[PDB]
């Protein structure tokens, strides 16, 4: 937040530092998509775990009724 | 799972616990009946002989009619 | 949800069945012991008096040792 | 994505376009934070459902022990 | 003493009668409560899919065997 | 006969015993179910702030008479 805006302000007006600053934006965006990626797959895993547990309980109830 | 198997195991155990208790109940009720049959025959013998005032028969009568609190109508 | 609830309900019914059976067994055993204690005491009385050869007690002794 | 890299290319050398491009990045940073926050809520919700199911089951197993 | 015997027999009859009265009243209260528990159970079963943690607690109470 | 009076006295004592056993068990069963209603009431009271219409139906069952 404080890291970002300050760099956006440096680039408002003109410069070898601007290449260094834009690279800092490039890497941050990188670390943004990758953090979002880790989150999307946490969701997919939680969904998987949930589904399997329901399946296991439903299946156990069927088995219990056949016993 | 192990957790689902543990459920099935305990359900089997609970059904077995019930069956074992019913076995105990049925057997004890049969013995009870066998014993009660003897006590009734003995009561009838004591009743026939009440006029004799035999102290040994009257003691048997008190045993027959006792409860967990002891003799009914003490002495 | 439904499956977990049904499993819990089943376990409860099995537990209640077990406990009703145990109650029945305990009561049957108590009744049996009540009658058995009487016969054992009557047996002791007959054994006190075994010598006097009483025909009434002999009838009682024959009942004690009779078999189904 | 492909659009963000082109804006970092564009901003490398110099007024109307450079300010307009930073406002894109100012919107996109907050927009990335907003989207992450929304997803984190989807994770938490799903983990809360998973935990509720496990806790139900854990407690059932404990009760089962005493029967 | 015959008087003492009459008195005792009357007391034993009254004691039995009081206890039968207690039993009948407790049985009626028990049926009334059991009826409420069954109605509560019906309500819980309707909301099974909602996965409500409060109703899950109530269901655990309904099917508890610990006295 | 005294035998008949003793036999009757025994029967009265055993019937008294049976009746008391029955009352004790009935009271135990009643307390079991009542204990559940009370636990459910406490759960409802804890969650009163939620304004849950489902919980309200349950509360209406808890406090119903006859
Ligand atoms: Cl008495
Ligand atoms: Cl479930």
């Amino acid at each position: 937040p404080e890291e970002h805006e300050d760099i956006l302000n440096k680039l408002l007006d003109p410069q070898s530092e601007r290449t260094e600053a834009l690279q800092q934006l490039r890497v941050n965006y990188g670390s943004f998509v990758s953090e979002y990626n880790d989150l999307e797959e946490k969701v997919a895993h939680a969904k998987e775990e949930n589904l399997n547990m329901h399946q296991m309980l439903d299946q156990t109830l069927l088995e219990l009724n056949n016993m | 799972g192990a957790s689902m198997d543990a459920i099935k195991k305990k359900m089997q155990m609970l059904k077995l616990d019930k069956e074992n208790a019913l076995d105990r109940a049925e057997q004890a009720e049969a013995d009870k009946d066998f014993y009660f049959g003897k006590l009734r025959n003995i009561e009838l013998i004591c009743q026939e002989n009440e006029g004799e005032n035999d102290p040994v028969l009257q003691r048997i009568v008190d045993i027959l009619y006792a409860t967990d609190e002891g003799f009914v109508i003490p002495d």
